[PDB]
This record gives C-alpha cells, sequence and structure tokens, in this order.
RNA sequence: UCUCGGUCGGGCCUCCUCUUGGGGCGCCUAGGCGGUGUCUUCGGGUCGCGUGCAGCCUCCCGUCCUCGCCUGCCGACAGCGCUCUGGGGAAUUCAGGAGGGGAAAGCAGAUGUGCCCCGCGGCGAGACUGGCGCACCGCCGGACGAGCUG
C-alpha cells in the first residue's frame, strides 16, 4: 500500500486549492492544511521542507463524498479560496475540516451539526481552525441560526433525511445568494428505498428545479459508494457566479 | 459617478441667490467668481465616493461663515431686505446629506444639533434628536443633552420620557442615572424656588433601581450620594441623605465609600457658625473612620481627595487649617 | 510618526495565489529523471497496474514540490517505510524493490527482438558465405 | 513640492541645496522624483543614479566637478549665495571646501602640460 | 468606438466605420500588401487594364461563335497573354474571363517571379535587393520593381556584375573566382 | 408648377476584381551527431569462500561485438497544418476585448424657520349604546369624548 515515508510529489488539480499528490504506485488527493502538523482523525498527511512550516493532508475518498465525487470528476465545485461555504451535515467535521483548508484563512465555513457529541468533535476541530464556526442545532429550522449565518456562496449538503429537498430549499431562500451554487449528496436507499436509484435522482432534482434551481452536472459517485448521487446545481441563474 | 450632476442641480438652485447679490453692490463680480468657484469644488467634495464627516463640517463651516459675512457686510451697507432663509435651508439640506452619508457620527450630529439650536428651529431640533437617539441608543451623551434641552424648555414629562427611555437602555454606565438624579433633583429646586414633590420620592426610588441595576458598585453609590450631596439647600434633602447613608450601610458596611460617606454626611448645606461645628462632627466621623477596620489607604484617598476639595474652598481659620495638613501629612 | 519613503521601484509569475503559492518547479536532473519514472508509472508495475494513461507530450507540470508522507497512526506495524528503506528519491525506492530482475529480463527480450534480423546476423550470412 | 513643483521649476536650486546631503534616504528619494530634462544640464550626470536609485558617492561628483567648470561654478555660486545672505552652516561650509578642494587638486592634475605655453 | 451595446447595435446595423462598401472588402489592400507594391495607383492601373481586358473577353464571346474574326482573336488574345504569362493555359476563354487578374499580373512583376526562380528568400527582401540594384535583366540592371517580367525574359533576370552577392554565392558553392 | 412616360450614365445593390505552378514557419520521419545503458568476447584486478590445489564467488576496469534510451540538436524526399507588407525578440505609442477585486455606489418626484388660526387626520384617558349569543364562554357594531399630535 501507500505505506508512510514515501517520496511522492504534489502538482495543482484543476480546481483550485486542492491539489493531487502522486508517486511512485500511488496516486491520491490532498490538500493545504492550515494548522501545521496537526491531524485531524489521524488521516495522513504530508510533509514537505521548501527552501519547514507548510503541510498537507490526504483525504479519503471512502470517507468522504465530497471527495468522492472530485475523483469522480465533476465540473466545478464552487468552492474556490475565498467563497463562503455553508455545510450541512456536519458529520462530526471531517469533510468539514478538508473543506476548511480548501476555503483558507480568507475564507469561511459555517457548519450544521444537529448531534451533539458528533458536535464535541465538531467544535473541537472549530477550535483548532479558525475559518470554521460550527452551528449546533437542527437544519430543518434555518431560523435557529439566521443570525448566525451571514450571506454565502456555495451550499454542500450531505444530510441523510427523507426531506432534503425542502431542507435545502429553505436554507437556500435563507442563506444564498443569487448566483447560488450548491452540491448535495443523494443516499437513494434513505430517500426512497424501493425505487430504482436513477429515477429516485430525477426526482430530487424535480424537487430541487421546483426548489427554482438549475441542476447543471450529476453523477454516481460509483467506485466510492454505492447508489449515491452528486448533485451540483445552481441557485436561481444559470452561468455560475455574477 | 455621477457627480457632476448631482453638484448641477444643488449649484444651480443655489443661482438666484447670487443672482440677488450681484444685483446688489454688497459683492463685485471677481468676488462672485470666487464664491460660485469654491462652492462648487467643495460640493463636488461632497459628493466624492469616499466622504468624511471632518470634509462635511468644513463644507457647512464655510457656508455658515459665509452668512454671518453676508450679514455683517449687509449690516456696513444698511441693506435690509436680504434675508438668511435660503443659506439656512441649503445648509440644512447639507446637514440632511451628511447624515444619510455618515449616520454613524456622535460628532456631526452634535454639530448638527447646535446648528439647529444656535438657529432656532426647535421643532425640528426634537426632530433630529430623534433620529440621532435611534441611531445611538447607547449614547448616555445625546441622552442627557435631549434631556437637559427639554428641561431647560420646562417640558418635564419628555424629559422624563428621554430619560427613562435613555436609562431602560443604557445599563452598562451609571452615568445616565446620575444625570437623571440630576436633573430630577434640579427640577424639585424649581418647585422650591416656584414656592408627590411633597414627598419627592423619585430620587429614593431611582436608588432603589439603581440597587438591580448592573453596575451597582459602592462607588456607584458614592458619586450617587456625591451628585445628591450638590445642592442641599432643598427640603427632603436631609431625608434622602439618610436614606442614601442607610441604603449603603446596610448593603456595603465596612466599604471605605461607605466611611467616606458616613464623615461627609452631616454636611449637607452648610457653608456661618453651623459650619464648624458639624466640621468637628464629620472630623469625630474621620477620626473613627480612620481608626476603624477599613482599608486605610483607600479611605485616606479618598479624604485627601475631599481635603483638596475643602483647601480648594477659602475663608477658613488657620488652626484649622494646619490641623487638617498635619491629618492630612499622617496619611 | 510620519516618515521618509524608501524607493524601490526597479514575466510569468512565480507562485501560486490560487493554490497557496506552490512555486514554480526548480528543474533538477534528479526531477526530471523522477518525472519521466512518473509518467511512467504504467509500466513500473509488470502488469500488475493499469494507470490511466495521462500522456501529454511535455511530461512536466509548470507547478510542483517534492514531499514525503509523515504518519499513519492508524496503521503503524506494516504502513511506513523502515529506515533502512526510507530512501531519499522515489527511483531510489523503486530500485530498492524487487523484480528489477523482472525487468532486466524483459528488456534482454526486446535486445534481443530488435537484434533480430538488423546487422551481426547479416554479417553471419555473408561470412559462412565467403567461406 | 506638491503645491509649487519646485522640483520642477526651480530644480537647479533643490539639487543644489540638497547636494551635501548625498548620502541620505532624502536625497535618494528626491532623485526618484525628479523630472530627468529638467535636471540642469550640469547635473545630467545623475542620471544613471535615477536608473539605478542608489545615491551618488562623493567621487562621482567630485570627479564631474574635476572635469566639468560649470557644476563647480554652480556649486560655488549657491555656496556663495547663502554665505551672502548670512545662511550658512558648517555642515554646508565643510562640503563645499571639501568639495572645492579635491577638485582644484584634480583640475590642476589635468592642466601639467610640459609644453610651456599650454601650462601658461 | 466600443464594441455597441444590445440596442445600439440593433440601431447601429449598417454602422461601420472601416468595411466600406466602397471599400470593396478591402481587395484592393489585401493584394497590395500580399505582393509588396509601392504605389496603390499602380495598383488601379494594372486595375483598369483587367477591366478593359474583361470586357474584351465578354464582348469577344458576344459575338457569334462560327465567326472568323471572333476565332482569330480569341487566339490572338490567348497566345499574347500567355506568352505574358499571366495564363497558365492557352485554349479556353473562360479562363481569360474568370482567370485574369491583377493578382495575376503582381506575380509576374520583377520581385515575386524572382522569388519564384529562388533569387532570394522572401519577396520583401527581394526588393530590398533590387532596389539596391544587383538584379539584371537582359544586359541592363533593373531599378523600377514594378518591370514586369514576360515569360520570354524569366530565363534572363539574373545577378548583375560586381555584385557582393554573386560572389557570396561563388563563396558558397566554393568556385570563389577573383577573376 | 400638379402629374406621366421613356432613356448606353451615376447613386444603391450584386459577383468578380484573392484563394498563386509561389514563399515563410511548424508537425511527421529515413537517419547523422552528442550524452549514455545494456548484451556478447577476453584480459587485468577485487570481496570472500573452498582443499587455500582445483576451483567457486562479489565487485570493478579496459577490449571486442553490436543494439537500445534521451521533452537534446540537426534532419533529405514525400504528405499535412498554420501563415504570408516573411518568422522571432525587446523597449515604447495608441485602438478595443475578457475577467478578478476595491467603492454606501444610495438625485421617485430635491419647497427656510417659528407662531397662531382654520380645514382635515391620527393617537388617545374616559364615558355610552344596538343587536347577536340552544358547548354559553362572550362577540361584533354605532357614536360621544378630556388631553396630545400630524
Amino acid at each position: 500500500g501507500a505505506k508512510a515515508g514515501k517520496k511522492v510529489i504534489v502538482e495543482p488539480h484543476r480546481h483550485k486549492g486542492v491539489f493531487v499528490a502522486r508517486g511512485g504506485k500511488e496516486d491520491l488527493l490532498c490538500t493545504a492544511n492550515l494548522v501545521p502538523g496537526e491531524s485531524v482523525y489521524g488521516e495522513k498527511r504530508i510533509s514537505v521542507e521548501t527552501p519547514t512550516k507548510t503541510e498537507y493532508r490526504i483525504w479519503n475518498p471512502f470517507r468522504s463524498k465530497l471527495a468522492a465525487g472530485i475523483l469522480g470528476g465533476l465540473e466545478t465545485i464552487y468552492m474556490k479560496p475565498g467563497s463562503k461555504v455553508l455545510y450541512l451535515g456536519a458529520a462530526s467535521g471531517t469533510s468539514v475540516s478538508h473543506v476548511a483548508d480548501i476555503v483558507g484563512p480568507t475564507g469561511a465555513v459555517y457548519a450544521v451539526e444537529f448531534s451533539h457529541r458528533s458536535g464535541r468533535d465538531l467544535i473541537n476541530m472549530a477550535t483548532r481552525r479558525t475559518n470554521v464556526i460550527p452551528i449546533v442545532e437542527d437544519a430543518r429550522k434555518p431560523m435557529a441560526y439566521r443570525m448566525l449565518v451571514p450571506m454565502v456562496d456555495v451550499i454542500f449538503a450531505d444530510v441523510a433525511q427523507p426531506d432534503q429537498a425542502r431542507i435545502v430549499g429553505i436554507n437556500a431562500r435563507l442563506f444564498l445568494k443569487q448566483g447560488g451554487g450548491l452540491l448535495i449528496s443523494i443516499k437513494a436507499s434513505c430517500i426512497d428505498s424501493t425505487a430504482p436509484p436513477e429515477q429516485v435522482f430525477a426526482s430530487e432534482v424535480q424537487k430541487l428545479r421546483e426548489d427554482k434551481f438549475f441542476p447543471k452536472e450529476q453523477l454516481t459517485l460509483e467506485p466510492y459508494e454505492r447508489d449515491h448521487a452528486m448533485v451540483s446545481c445552481v441557485y436561481l441563474q444559470k452561468e455560475f457566479e455574477g | 459617478a455621477w457627480v457632476a450632476d448631482k453638484a448641477r442641480f444643488y449649484l444651480e438652485r443655489a443661482a438666484p441667490e447670487l443672482r440677488e447679490w450681484e444685483e446688489k453692490e454688497i459683492f463685485t463680480k471677481d468676488e462672485i467668481r470666487n464664491l460660485v468657484a469654491k462652492r462648487s469644488d467643495f460640493e463636488h467634495l461632497v459628493l466624492a465616493p469616499g466622504t468624511k464627516p471632518t470634509d462635511f463640517l468644513n463644507y457647512v463651516n464655510w457656508e455658515r461663515s459665509l452668512d454671518r459675512l453676508r450679514a455683517k457686510r449687509c449690516a456696513r451697507l444698511n441693506i435690509r431686505s436680504v434675508t438668511s432663509h435660503a443659506s439656512q435651508a441649503r445648509t440644512f439640506g447639507i446637514f440632511e446629506r451628511a447624515v444619510l452619508k455618515h449616520p454613524g457620527s456622535i460628532e456631526l450630529w452634535l454639530a448638527y444639533l447646535e446648528f439647529a439650536a444656535q438657529v432656532k428651529a426647535t421643532k425640528r431640533w426634537r426632530r433630529i434628536m430623534t433620529r440621532a437617539l435611534r441611531l445611538h441608543p447607547m449614547n448616555a451623551s445625546l441622552w442627557t443633552l435631549a434631556g437637559r434641552r427639554a428641561a431647560q424648555n420646562g417640558d418635564m414629562q419628555r424629559a422624563r420620557a428621554h430619560f427613562l427611555r435613555g436609562c431602560r437602555f443604557c445599563t452598562r454606565e451609571p452615568t445616565l442615572w446620575l444625570e437623571y438624579a440630576r436633573c430630577e433633583m434640579d427640577w424639585l429646586a424649581r418647585m422650591e424656588a416656584k414656592k408627590p414633590a411633597l414627598s419627592g420620592a423619585i430620587p429614593i426610588a431611582v436608588f432603589d433601581v439603581a440597587r438591580k441595576q448592573p453596575f451597582w458598585g459602592p462607588a456607584a453609590a458614592e458619586k450617587f450620594f456625591d451628585v445628591f450631596a450638590k445642592f442641599g439647600h432643598l427640603s427632603c434633602h436631609e431625608r434622602i441623605i439618610s436614606h442614601v447613608v442607610t441604603t449603603m450601610q446596610e448593603l456595603f458596611p465596612n466599604h471605605p465609600c461607605t466611611w467616606s460617606v458616613h464623615i461627609r454626611q452631616p454636611l449637607v448645606g452648610v457653608d456661618t457658625p453651623a459650619f464648624p461645628k458639624a466640621l468637628r462632627e464629620s472630623l469625630a466621623r474621620l477620626k473613627a473612620a480612620l481608626q476603624s477596620t477599613t482599608d486605610r489607604k483607600a479611605l485616606a484617598t479618598k479624604m485627601v481627595a475631599w481635603m483638596d476639595g475643602i483647601l480648594a474652598i477659602e475663608k477658613l481659620d488657620a488652626a484649622i487649617r494646619t490641623v487638617l495638613e498635619h491629618t492630612k501629612r499622617s496619611l | 510618526e510620519l516618515s521618509v519613503r524608501v524607493p524601490q521601484l526597479p514575466g510569468p509569475p512565480d507562485t501560486l495565489s490560487d493554490w497557496y503559492n506552490i512555486p514554480r518547479t526548480n528543474l533538477t536532473p534528479e526531477l526530471k529523471r523522477d518525472l519521466q519514472l512518473l509518467r511512467m508509472r504504467d509500466v513500473v508495475a509488470m502488469g500488475k497496474q493499469f494507470f490511466k494513461k495521462d500522456n501529454r507530450k511535455d511530461f512536466v507540470p509548470e507547478y510542483c514540490q517534492v514531499g514525503t508522507i509523515i504518519a499513519g497512526a492508524t496503521d503503524g506495524v506494516s504502513g511506513r517505510l523502515t529506515r533502512k528503506e526510507r530512501k531519499r528519491t522515489i527511483v531510489e525506492e523503486v530500485l530498492s524493490s524487487d523484480s528489477v530482475s523482472k525487468y532486466k529480463r524483459k528488456y534482454h527480450e526486446i535486445q534481443e527482438h530488435k537484434k533480430s534480423g538488423r546487422k551481426g546476423y547479416y554479417k553471419k550470412l555473408m561470412a559462412a558465405r565467403k567461406r | 513640492i506638491r503645491r509649487f513643483r519646485i522640483h520642477e521649476f526651480n530644480t537647479g536650486t533643490l539639487l543644489a541645496t540638497f547636494l551635501p546631503y548625498h548620502t541620505i534616504p532624502a536625497f535618494v528619494t528626491l532623485l526618484s522624483i525628479l523630472p530627468v530634462q529638467r535636471i540642469p544640464i550640469e547635473y545630467r550626470f545623475l542620471d544613471p543614479y535615477i536608473k539605478s536609485l542608489t545615491p551618488p558617492p562623493r567621487a562621482a561628483i567630485v570627479q564631474q566637478a574635476t572635469n566639468r567648470p560649470d557644476l563647480l561654478s554652480a556649486i560655488s555660486r549657491y555656496t556663495l549665495d547663502s554665505c551672502r545672505a548670512k545662511q550658512e552652516y558648517p555642515g554646508l561650509i565643510s562640503f563645499w571646501g571639501g568639495i572645492m578642494a579635491e577638485a582644484v587638486n584634480g583640475m590642476i592634475d589635468k592642466m601639467r602640460s610640459g609644453r610651456r605655453a599650454i601650462q601658461l | 468606438v466600443r464594441k455597441l451595446k444590445y440596442h445600439e447595435q440593433k440601431l447601429l446595423k449598417k454602422h461601420d466605420f472601416i468595411n466600406y462598401k466602397s471599400d470593396n472588402n478591402h481587395r484592393d489592400h489585401d493584394v497590395i500588401r500580399r505582393y509588396m507594391i509601392q504605389k496603390p495607383e499602380d495598383y488601379h492601373k494594372y486595375n483598369r487594364l483587367c477591366g478593359s481586358l474583361r470586357q474584351f473577353a465578354h464582348r469577344l464571346s458576344l459575338l457569334p461563335p462560327d465567326n472568323e474574326v471572333r476565332r482569330k482573336h480569341e487566339t490572338l488574345l490567348l497566345d499574347k497573354l500567355y506568352d505574358m504569362g499571366i495564363l497558365s493555359t492557352k485554349a479556353k476563354l473562360s479562363a481569360v474571363e474568370h482567370n485574369v487578374t491583377v493578382s495575376a499580373f503582381a506575380r509576374r512583376r520583377l520581385p515575386v517571379v524572382m522569388t519564384r526562380l529562388r533569387m532570394a528568400e522572401t519577396v520583401q527582401a527581394a526588393t530590398k535587393l533590387i532596389e539596391q540594384g544587383h538584379v539584371r535583366v537582359g544586359v541592363e540592371e533593373v531599378r523600377d520593381p514594378a518591370f514586369l517580367v514576360t515569360r520570354n525574359m524569366e530565363d534572363f533576370v539574373t545577378w548583375t556584375v560586381g555584385s557582393k552577392i554573386k560572389q557570396n554565392i561563388m563563396k558558397y558553392r566554393d568556385k570563389l573566382d577573383d577573376f
């Protein structure tokens, strides 16, 4: 396997922020770590001594559907460095740490955890990384942190809830700039167990267009997870930013 | 950028006053051109994108000073026809767009208030004060100035209204509370000078709510006692002084401020054979407070400051003066 | 408080703002060999792993950095190289692995197959014709 | 400068009164903001320093002073104006004396001929 | 003028500042640059010649096909232009019509045809040579860079007597006679 | 000076007035060169083993013998592309285009102040009143009103 201490190189990936570490027999995904030299979850990290302080962190795609989607090769995830990134589903903040490392010390992540102990993990990672603020409350009630979240540009969402479309609809209606960019994770077994998952995907899409989006890309993150679809869309317009 | 055009509006409205001043012998043509030029440059400076309250004050000072010069010169020319209305009105409009662009300047606000008050527009003044209070609800100074203007006019109910809304708001500092007590006792003094208020229980009441205020401190009650001790020539002044004394004795018993008010307590309306007798009484209080188990450094600092005021007042006896000097040196 | 300024008034860019300043690659000949290896990482795995044949003609990325894996605290019994296997360079690592024999074997196969009928063959014919 | 553009319309004077402090950051900054074709014809020799914003050293000044008469006449006339005006000060006078002395040394080094008439 | 906006474009449909319909796609200019002429007056003189030529062709075709004088002048125009090199065949009036062209004239000027014979690398640099004057015709030198080289003279136009160029050639090909 | 007709000119409109038996610059290769790595042939040496015979054995260095690799040059013909006031390069001048931030960026109807009076309108203490009310618990409506204010 990709055992520790191997000499690999890092090159830029076409989305900003993310880099790709390639070496020997292994190619894999990585991001500049803000808080240098300290793991998040016993993740592997990459050192480099530049002519010291700079260190990167690998992601596991099996762990984060965000990673898996990038490896599948989405077009654009809208979260350039500097972009205010709402998260939904701060499942103890692993991928949230990764996305914080993307948006950097100039960006911002506002996170939503509903469970408490996961939230303890979450606020721990927030206490480390300054650019992510946590929010622990019910994502179904964006009134609960309407005082706390300003206008963000990209909504990531990965909650496993059956009302997912109306959830993202209301949170978008309260927190998204015209020209909104969003990604959402679909577990077809969670939305509708009986149905064929592709049609499940379609129904999700049509609910989202009903809630005024425009889908523009969509793929099964297949060789990293079964029956999940990443969907990329825009709020309220066609081209991405403005 | 539309700045030229917006200036075109304001300068074109400025025109006919200048037409009239041309048509009078009050100014000559080159002066007129100087005036128009300066006005245009200032107006452009105001409607610039990046502007600042200092620039605003600069401009309005220019116009107001022009008004005064015009007045002086037409007085020298003994001409009564010209008014100041248009100048004052355009001056107002300057203040209005000033507060639209920068609402957040106490400095520019108070300049506005003072401008209105010097020209005699009290209804407008109350409106302006209203908006300023609405934009800065933590500012004791504006709260005070509004309420003090209301009390000086005499509208005691609206004075109380401003002050109660302000004490409802500004609960970090005691400052408004002392100011409201000050003007309320001043109103009681106005009633006594004109001679319920027969009781005058209201400074007791504000002291009672002060007791549960967030800033509620021993030093707070001490300054309360100070402003109460001002103008003791009253009726229930001894009543309220006894009350504040017994309350802070019950609450902060061995505080050096409690010992300080225990000293300076019987000196309510005194200047005078009643002067040195109460002096000796408070001096017995002082020696008792000094020998008592209190923070002697704090109490002595309080006492040498009060003695600094005491020696600041004149007309006393030398033996008394020197024994105060010795009791201060012994601290 | 208000002091005299300093004057300091006297091409394609150097470090990348849009990727947290990966520097432009200094091109050590070892790094060039490394990149040659990486573009050939297909033939490294002798049939045991096929990669997506990401081949430009210009095998060089204009931005790069040479790094090393730190520590997988989950796996520290085998997922880590021993000191005598912690080599300075990628090509050194692939040297220190096995199947260098197998490389040699395949190379000498192709050596034969291209020495097939080219010139020594013909000289042997003309010799055994001249005799 | 920012009002009357002294550096543009009284160039030679300001360059004159800053030349004595020719080692200092003030002088280099002024050197930056000077307009080139505006520099008086004697002082044109500071242009490579404008191209490279470092102060010139005193040997460079004295060498141009030795070659030309006009720069030396100019410095002397400036400092004479000052001391006619009773506004001189020991730093400037020391500057002027040093530069005049080294310049005259070098000038006699040039004027030596051997040939009787050219020496005369 | 900036790229005009949407509605302003829909008003300035027929407005353009460069390509005039009188400017004729700038055919004048496109050719003149491509063929290195020095006198757009010389372009238009070429042109009205080509025009007289084409109206002769058109009226010639207008003549009924069976006539002697038609046959005689078909042959005459064709073989004459062919000996002026501007054509490529000598048996097709349709080729005279939609083929005879000022561009073909320019490619039978002098510098273009010395590029074709390979005197020099690019017809610009050829113009520079013959302006300095290394380039002879027959036995004369030639300065006028519009000396229209007819086909009987392409075989002759060569280098002049005392030329550093000719001596350079002999230098490279190693026969450099100093006599 | 109200129409009308006709006319080898023009305005307007059209398709030609370019797509060259051409040139430059590239791709592509047969291959020459430089760097350089094997395999064969032997010879010298070398770590060690052995019986220190015989041998065995690691490593190196040189010859022979050919073959191969290099974003390395150059690269004939033929085929293709681009492009032609030839192709590069640097300063510098003007004419546009595309995108990133930074910017309260904010003229929907731009009327001096103060008074009183009138008109109209709001709050607004308080005082009534009509009918309705088969879960019976209260509704909803008229019209007076001190005082304040627009």
